[PDB]
């Protein structure tokens, strides 16, 4: 057995190509993705869902977003600017970052690939629970814009975890492989991969001719995702509470959290029907918040954000010296790409060109990495 | 006009009411240990460590209550589902009162 692992910033996914078909493995809790979270307590280490569930009770010794620190030096613009927003401690070990935590009372410290090996041990254990075999061979994916140190740091993380890293494959190369784009014939084909997740937005241009891939260009927005769309709804409904009850809910953490959770869920509902209802009883000062939002209202709240997803697209094409007319395939990955308006904008950019979106966009990178680990295996 | 579908909702709410009862028992357990630990037994540095262990567990209780709320907040009950709507709201206010109990504890120990 050989597995493909998407090692995500927020969540990870493991596939195995078996019986002519990729099976995206469900974890011990029944979920097809696993949060890339690790928590240290008085008594034990928690990885995945167990580590995410308890991030409110222990935010200090709960580590995440380690993929933003892996392979980087300590004064990377990026390590510096995300350190500002992480409850866990990033220390400087002679210019390399290490996460410091409290674990059974002893203060412990860990390089990001020790934290990332933890998640890879999780994903590996996960697949072995489904298969009832030992699992050691894997393909692990990285972002196309990853450098040598970042590629090697990830490979290491796998090796520390007991895996045999058959290869490190870029995420868009993984997605493209999922859609049998490497199987097409003859003439060279340009491929735009549109990766919009919960928190980031990555654009890639790749070329494929005869099953041979090259990265052309890389763009994106490091802090645009579904979380920004949830906030636009939160603002909308806070202003609406204020209009109907003349109450300001926004300094109530638990009311805003309740609202925001109903927002995120209603948003998903809006990718598949045209109106979402919400009932939150006793939201603030005992007052029931019953409301409803249409897909057009949700779209309008996010209008600038949806269309601005096109400036990394145009900008990736600039960098690749390609006319928007010379992209032969468009592929959608990351969960926020279910939003119809976004699928629509994009089609209407590529003068009405079709899109590859039939494989669950949360699952497509691990799918492709599965398909490729079986071939390399 | 009692309908078969309302029974579905009343069953969810009953399942949620029994979880709520588990966390309320945890909250009772915490208050009991609080009372006993503040009751002098340990040197004050060691009490502090004990009280911070409880604090973290009150935090988990708060969290567990929030997760129940979040799931209650997924229900859509027609106006004619009067029995369900009353149960949903009874339950929300129960949790909310329990949440005040937690804050009261958490607010005092381990800062
Ligand atoms: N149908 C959808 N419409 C709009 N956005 C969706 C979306 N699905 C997701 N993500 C995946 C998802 C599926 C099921 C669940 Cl219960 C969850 Cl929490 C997330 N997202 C967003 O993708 C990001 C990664 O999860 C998140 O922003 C999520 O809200
Ligand atoms: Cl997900």
């Amino acid at each position: 057995p050989a597995v493909g692992i998407d090692l995500g910033t927020t969540y990870s996914c493991v596939g195995v190509f078996q019986h002519g078909k990729v099976e995206i493995i469900a974890n011990d809790q029944g979920n097809r993705t696993t949060p890339s979270y690790v928590a240290f307590t008085d008594t034990e280490r928690l990885i995945g869902d167990a580590a995410k569930n308890q991030v409110a009770m222990n935010p200090t010794n709960t580590v995440f977003d380690a993929k933003r620190l892996i392979g980087r030096r300590f004064d990377d613009a990026v390590v510096q600017s995300d350190m500002k927003h992480w409850p866990f401690m990033v220390v400087n070990d002679a210019g390399r970052p290490k996460v410091q935590v409290e674990y059974k009372g002893e203060t412990k410290s860990f390089y990001p690939e020790e934290v990332s090996s933890m998640v890879l041990t999780k994903m590996k254990e996960i697949a072995e629970a489904y298969l009832g075999k030992t699992v050691t061979n894997a393909v692990v994916t990285v972002p196309a814009y990853f450098n040598d140190s970042q590629r090697q740091a990830t490979k290491d993380a796998g090796t520390i975890a007991g895996l045999n890293v058959l290869r490190i494959i870029n995420e868009p190369t993984a997605a493209a492989i999922a859609y049998g784009l490497d199987k097409k014939v003859g003439a060279e084909r340009n491929v735009l991969i549109f990766d919009l997740g919960g928190g980031t937005f990555d654009v890639s241009i790749l070329t494929i001719e005869d099953g041979i891939f090259e990265v052309k260009s890389t763009a994106g927005d490091t802090h645009l995702g579904g979380e920004d769309f949830d906030n636009r709804m939160v603002n909308h409904f806070i202003a609406e509470f204020k209009r109907k009850h003349k109450k300001d809910i926004s300094e109530n953490k638990r009311a805003v959290r309740r609202l925001r959770t109903a927002c995120e869920r209603a948003k998903r509902t809006l990718s598949s029907s045209t109106q979402a209802s919400i009932e939150i009883d006793s939201l603030y000062e005992g007052i029931d918040f019953y409301t409803s939002i249409t897909r057009a209202r949700f779209e309008e709240l996010n209008a600038d954000l949806f269309r601005g997803t096109l400036d990394p697209v145009e900008k990736a094409l600039r960098d690749a010296k390609l006319d928007k007319s010379q992209i032969h395939d468009i592929v959608l990955v990351g969960g926020s790409t279910r939003i119809p308006k976004i699928q629509k904008l994009l089609q209407d950019f590529f003068n009405g060109k079709e899109l590859n979106k039939s494989i669950n966009p949360d699952e497509a990178v691990a799918y492709g990495a599965a398909v490729q680990a079986a071939i390399l295996s | 006009g009692n309908s078969p579908q309302e029974e579905v909702e009343l069953k969810k709410l009953k399942h949620l009411e029994k979880s709520v009862e588990k966390i309320a028992d945890q909250l009772e357990e915490l208050n009991k240990e609080l009372t006993g630990i503040q009751q002098g037994f340990l040197p004050k540095d060691l009490q502090a460590e004990a009280l911070c262990k409880l604090d973290r567990r009150v935090k988990a209780t708060i969290e567990q209550f929030m997760k129940i709320l979040e799931e209650i907040d997924t229900l859509i009950l027609p106006e004619n589902f009067k029995d369900s709507r009353l149960k949903r709201k009874g339950l929300v206010k129960k949790v909310q009162a329990f949440l005040a109990e937690c804050d009261t504890v958490e607010q005092n120990i381990c800062q």
